[PDB]
Order: structure tokens, then sequence, then C-alpha cells
């Protein structure tokens, strides 16, 4: 249902760069010495009991 | 209930513990296997030793080969 109810951002027009919508994750997530790349997302350390 | 399922979360809570114990194991199977090995280096590496050296490792059993030649000058 939400496939045809809902808008869409690509249906719309945009001409500049400054107008694309922005992200909305934060861009301070990872940190520590020499990690140049400072954005992830899934990771495989294990879960509690 | 709450109790036998937590028992059987927990049953695994330890499995690293388990792998070192499999460490131990696998290196006291394998680890004798140094004595032949070792052996066999110490044979080739003997004759590269001093000549005091291949005496002393032996306590005095070995000694050079005599082959009747290179004996004492008068
Ligand atoms: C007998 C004589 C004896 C003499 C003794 C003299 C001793 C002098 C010792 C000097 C020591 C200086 C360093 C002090 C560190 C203090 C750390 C601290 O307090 O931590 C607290 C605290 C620790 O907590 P934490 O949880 O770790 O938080 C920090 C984060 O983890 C951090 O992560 P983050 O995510 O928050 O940040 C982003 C991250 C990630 O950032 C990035 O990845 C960005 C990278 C961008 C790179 C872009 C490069 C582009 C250009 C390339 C050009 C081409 C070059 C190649 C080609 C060239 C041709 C060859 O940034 C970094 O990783 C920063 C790295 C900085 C490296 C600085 C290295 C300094 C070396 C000094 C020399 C030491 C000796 C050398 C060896 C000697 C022989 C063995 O850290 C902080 O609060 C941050 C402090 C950061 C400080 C950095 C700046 C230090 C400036 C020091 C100036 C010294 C001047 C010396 C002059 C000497 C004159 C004689
Ligand atoms: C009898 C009845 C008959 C029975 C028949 C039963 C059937 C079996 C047969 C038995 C009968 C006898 C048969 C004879 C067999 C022996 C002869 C023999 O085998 O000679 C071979 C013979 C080798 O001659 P050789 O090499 O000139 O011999 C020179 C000697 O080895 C001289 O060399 P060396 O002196 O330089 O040797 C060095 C040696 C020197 O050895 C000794 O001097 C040892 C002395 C031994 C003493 C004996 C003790 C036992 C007796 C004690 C008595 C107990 C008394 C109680 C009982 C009685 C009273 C109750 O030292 C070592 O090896 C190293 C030392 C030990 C290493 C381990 C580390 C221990 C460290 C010690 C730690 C403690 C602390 C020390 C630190 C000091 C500070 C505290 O063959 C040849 O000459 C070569 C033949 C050519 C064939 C080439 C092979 C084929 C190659 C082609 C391959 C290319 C094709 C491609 C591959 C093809 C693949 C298929
Ligand atoms: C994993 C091991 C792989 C081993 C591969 C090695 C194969 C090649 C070995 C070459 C040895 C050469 C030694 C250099 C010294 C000169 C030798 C020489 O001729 O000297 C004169 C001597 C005789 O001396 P001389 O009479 O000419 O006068 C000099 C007198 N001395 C020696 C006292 C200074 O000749 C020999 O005795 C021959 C040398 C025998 C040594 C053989 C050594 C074999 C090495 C294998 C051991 C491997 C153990 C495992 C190690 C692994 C560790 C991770």
């Amino acid at each position: 249902l939400e496939e045809e109810q809902q808008r869409k951002h690509l249906d719309q027009e945009v001409t500049d760069v400054s107008q694309l919508v922005e992200p909305v994750s934060s861009p301070h997530q990872t940190e520590g010495w020499f990690k140049r790349l400072r954005y992830w997302h899934y990771k495989e350390t294990a879960e509690p009991t | 209930s709450r109790a036998v399922y937590a028992k059987l979360w927990a049953s695994t809570a330890q499995y690293t513990q388990r792998r070192h114990y499999a460490w131990y194991q696998i290196w006291s199977r394998v680890i004798p296997w140094s004595v032949p090995w070792g052996i066999f280096a110490m044979w080739m590496v003997f004759p590269a030793m001093p000549v005091e050296y291949r005496q002393a490792l032996t306590f005095g059993i070995w000694q050079k080969p005599n082959i009747g030649t290179h004996g004492p000058d008068p």
C-alpha cells in the first residue's frame, strides 16, 4: 500500500547540488587514531546471553 | 519457564574457554614430534661444531676418527 500512497524525492525537480536532500544519519559516529573512514553500518561482534 | 530457558541459553556462554581447552589438547598430541626432528637437526649440525664441543657434548665418547694419516712428526 505505502508504495502507492507516499511521495518520492525522485519524482520532483531540482537543478543545483545545493538542493539535494540532506542525509538523516549523523556524520559523527566512528572515532579513533588513524581511522580515515568515519561511517559504518554493520558488525559481527557477538551477543551476550 | 524462564529459569529453564535461561539455563539452556547459558549452556554455551563459555565458548572461548572450551576453544582454549581444544588448543591445549591438540598441542599436547602434536608437540612430541619435536624429538625426532630435533635429533635430526642435531645430527646434521654436529660436524659443524668445534672439535672441543663435539667432544664435550658426547661426554668425551666422540674422538677424531683414526684412519692412519696425519700422525705426529718427531
Ligand atoms: C633526548 C630528547 C628527548 C626529546 C623528547 C621530545 C618528545 C616530544 C613528543 C611529542 C608528542 C606529540 C603528540 C602528543 C599526543 C597527545 C595525545 C593526547 O593528549 O591524547 C589525549 C586524547 C586521547 O583520548 P582518545 O580517546 O584517544 O581520543 C583521541 C582520538 O582517539 C583521536 O581520534 P579522532 O577520531 O578524535 O581524530 C581523528 C584522527 C584520524 O585522523 C585522520 O585519519 C586524518 C588524517 C589526515 C591526513 C592527511 C594527509 C594529507 C597530506 C599528505 C602529504 C604527503 C606526505 C607524504 C610524502 C612526503 C614525503 C616523504 O586523528 C588522528 O589520528 C590524529 C593523528 C595525529 C598524529 C600526530 C603525530 C605527531 C608525531 C610527532 C613526532 C613524534 C616522534 C616521531 C617518531 C620518532 C622516532 C621513533 O586525545 C585527544 O584528546 C586528541 C589529541 C590529539 C592531538 C594531536 C596533535 C598533537 C600535536 C603535538 C605537537 C608536538 C610538537 C613537538 C615538537 C618537538 C620539538 C622538539
Ligand atoms: C649386530 C647383529 C646384526 C643385527 C641385524 C639386524 C638388522 C638391522 C641391522 C643391524 C646391524 C648393523 C647394520 C649397520 C648399520 C649402521 C651403518 C650405516 O647405516 O651406515 C650408513 C653409512 C653412513 O656412513 P657415514 O655417514 O660415513 O658414518 C659416519 C659416522 O656417522 C660418524 O659420524 P659422526 O661421528 O660425525 O656422528 C656424530 C654423532 C657422534 O656420535 C657419537 O659419538 C655418539 C656416541 C654413541 C655412544 C653409544 C652409547 C650406547 C652404548 C652404551 C653401552 C651401555 C652399557 C650397558 C649395557 C651393557 C652392560 C650391561 O653425534 C650426533 O649424531 C649428534 C649427537 C646427539 C644429538 C642429540 C643432542 C643431544 C645433546 C646432549 C645433551 C647432554 C649435555 C651435553 C653437553 C655437555 C656438557 C654437559 O652409509 C654411507 O656411508 C652412505 C651410503 C650411500 C647411500 C646414499 C643414500 C641414498 C642417496 C640417494 C638419494 C638421491 C635420489 C633421490 C631420492 C631417492 C629417495 C628414494
Ligand atoms: C627447516 C630447516 C631447513 C634446513 C635447510 C638447510 C640445508 C642447507 C644446509 C647448509 C649448511 C651449511 C652450514 C654453513 C657452515 C659451513 C659448513 C661447512 O661445510 O663447514 C665445514 C665443515 C667441516 O669443517 P672443516 O674441516 O672444513 O674446517 C672448518 C672447521 N669448523 C667447522 C670447526 C669451523 O663441514 C661440515 O661439517 C659440513 C657442514 C654440515 C652442516 C649441515 C647443517 C644442516 C642444517 C640443517 C638444520 C636444520 C634444522 C632446523 C632449523 C629450522 C629452524 C626454524
